[PDB]
């Protein structure tokens, strides 16, 4: 019975759903944090150790003990309280009793042809998920959408001070992600008590958390996204712990395909960034994009790729600072997402420029004649 | 010559940014111009 | 079957188009066979001119070479797809031969 061990491991997500029903119930503030977001912060704990992914058991052990204490003290309504949190305490106390290991002390770091194809495809995708393709791009995409295009003003700490500097300099790309989890957890904690308590209308572009559901409805989406990325990362981190460059090119069509699927941005990235700057220019047409366009001219009059490479750290700096200014101009938008895309792309090309670089004949007939 | 055509395209887009019609087609041109400038190799195009 | 009939007719068409381009085709065998190529891959060309003009009166014979670097290198994939692809190949050869007539057609159209 594989499901026996699968369900002995299945307790983190099982608790998550019960903490989702603990959310929007009991205490609008306390309950949500203590249960859901402290389990989400314990997720962050093991991720921030960068070595103890799903191994931290000390704090995860006392998470249960904290929840038992709450139930013992307190949790229609007497009965409601009881039933409701017993329902989650039942599951929690069960981990403490037995099988705490499979999820916390076991998954550690220390049919036929069609089905065969299916599982291979699962793993190639996950390889790209453990690649920068997912580790970063998709995460920050959703972040920008749910910060700039969504609740602005105070979510700058979740974007323009984080990803606007983490994208160019990838040294702190994972640290930034962990800090992000922590900060949006903090943001939901704060908006939990809305803002309508004795309002007497300090200033940071106060939008005020007036709705309940709708207002709590996006920050949690990116919190979960961080978690999902971390899951697929640590999955293949332990799958690697335990468990053609120009040669395929001249082979055939499959060879050409393979080469480029693996090495697009490697070479095309610079031409890409140039065209991404044009995209920003067109989806804005303001005075702010004259700056982007002026930089475009500068790096295009540098011709030889070696000269563009020494103008690249300054270009990436400009882009990052511009995203920050754009927020501080919207606080103290869709254009912000466009400048993010340009930043993301050019940042990846800065991480290639001075790093990684330092029948099919009929197809070649077309492009090459 | 190709680089001067690239600069023409750039200036069209950059002057349309300072308006006071669209850059869509000029961006398609930019892509193609950049593509060909690039494919002027000293290897495959040398052939 | 209707499909099978169309296939045969496509091959009939290729033949007819080849008959039209015949003269130009043979003029492109005494010249363009040792001219246009674009198949050499990898880096650059070592023996630059020997790898083209000196490779492999209207209908010439064994004056230059035989078929040393594969005469049928081009005819590999060309005859490989004798259906579909070759129809369009024959079309191009016709309009390359009769480009003067193509111009005239366009201007009156």
């Amino acid at each position: 019975e594989l499901v026996k061990g699968v369900y002995a491991k299945y307790w983190i997500y099982v608790c998550a759903g019960m903490f989702i029903v603990v959310s929007f119930a009991g205490r609008l503030v306390v309950y949500k944090i203590v249960y859901m977001f402290l389990f989400l912060l314990c997720l962050t704990l093991f991720q921030v150790y960068y070595s103890l992914w799903r191994k931290l058991l000390k704090a995860f052990w006392w998470l249960v003990v904290a929840y038992t204490m709450l139930v013992l003290i307190a949790v229609s309504e007497l009965f409601s309280s009881i039933l409701v949190p017993g329902f989650f305490l039942l599951a929690c106390i069960l981990q403490l009793h037995y099988f705490h290991r499979p999820f916390m002390q076991l998954t550690d770091m220390e049919l036929e042809l069609a089905a065969g194809f299916s599982d291979v495809l699962s793993r190639v995708q996950v390889f790209l998920r453990r690649l920068l393709e997912l580790h970063v791009f998709k995460l920050v995409a959703l972040y920008t959408v749910w910060v700039a295009l969504k609740e602005v003003s105070v979510m700058n700490l979740l974007l323009v001070v984080l990803w606007a500097f983490a994208l160019p300099y990838p040294r702190f790309r994972p640290m930034a992600s962990c800090l992000s989890t922590v900060w949006t957890c903090v943001i939901i904690v704060c908006k939990m008590l809305y803002q309508l308590k004795v309002v007497n209308p300090n200033w940071f572009g106060v939008r005020k958390g007036f709705p309940n559901l709708g207002y709590i409805q996006n920050h949690l989406q990116v919190l979960l996204l961080l978690v999902f990325e971390a899951i697929v990362y640590r999955r293949q981190e332990h799958y690697r712990r335990q468990h053609g460059t120009r040669q395929q090119l001249d082979q055939d069509l499959l060879g050409c395909l393979k080469y480029f699927i693996n090495f697009f941005f490697y070479k095309f990235g610079l031409e890409i960034c140039f065209l991404m700057a044009v995209n920003v220019i067109g989806q804005r047409m303001n005075f702010l994009v004259t700056l982007h366009g002026c930089w475009l001219v500068a790096i295009l009059t540098r011709r030889h790729r070696q000269a563009i490479a020494r103008l690249w750290p300054n270009y990436c700096l400009f882009l990052a600072l511009f995203l920050l200014y754009q927020y501080l101009l919207c606080l103290g938008s869709t254009n912000l997402i466009s400048d993010f895309l340009l930043l993301l792309c050019a940042s990846q090309q800065w991480q290639v420029f001075s790093a990684e670089r330092t029948y099919l004949d009929m197809l070649k007939v077309a492009v090459f004649r | 010559l190709w680089d001067c055509l690239i600069l023409y395209n750039v200036t069209v887009i950059i002057s349309k940014n300072m308006l006071s019609a669209g850059i869509i087609w000029d961006s398609v041109c930019f892509f193609f111009l950049l593509l060909q400038r690039r494919v002027f190799l000293s290897h495959y195009y040398l052939h | 079957f209707l499909w099978m009939l169309g296939q045969a007719l496509v091959d009939e068409l290729t033949r007819w188009l080849q008959e039209f381009t015949r003269h130009h085709g043979t003029m492109s065998d005494v010249l363009r066979a040792e001219r246009y190529l674009l198949t050499q891959e990898l880096l650059q060309g070592g023996e630059v001119h020997r790898g083209v003009l000196d490779q492999l009166a209207s209908e010439l014979l064994l004056d230059r070479r035989l078929r040393i670097p594969e005469l049928e290198e081009a005819e590999l994939f060309a005859e490989g797809q004798g259906r579909a692809l070759r129809l369009l190949r024959a079309v191009y050869q016709c309009v390359a031969a009769h480009s003067e007539l193509l111009c005239y057609f366009i201007i009156i159209l």
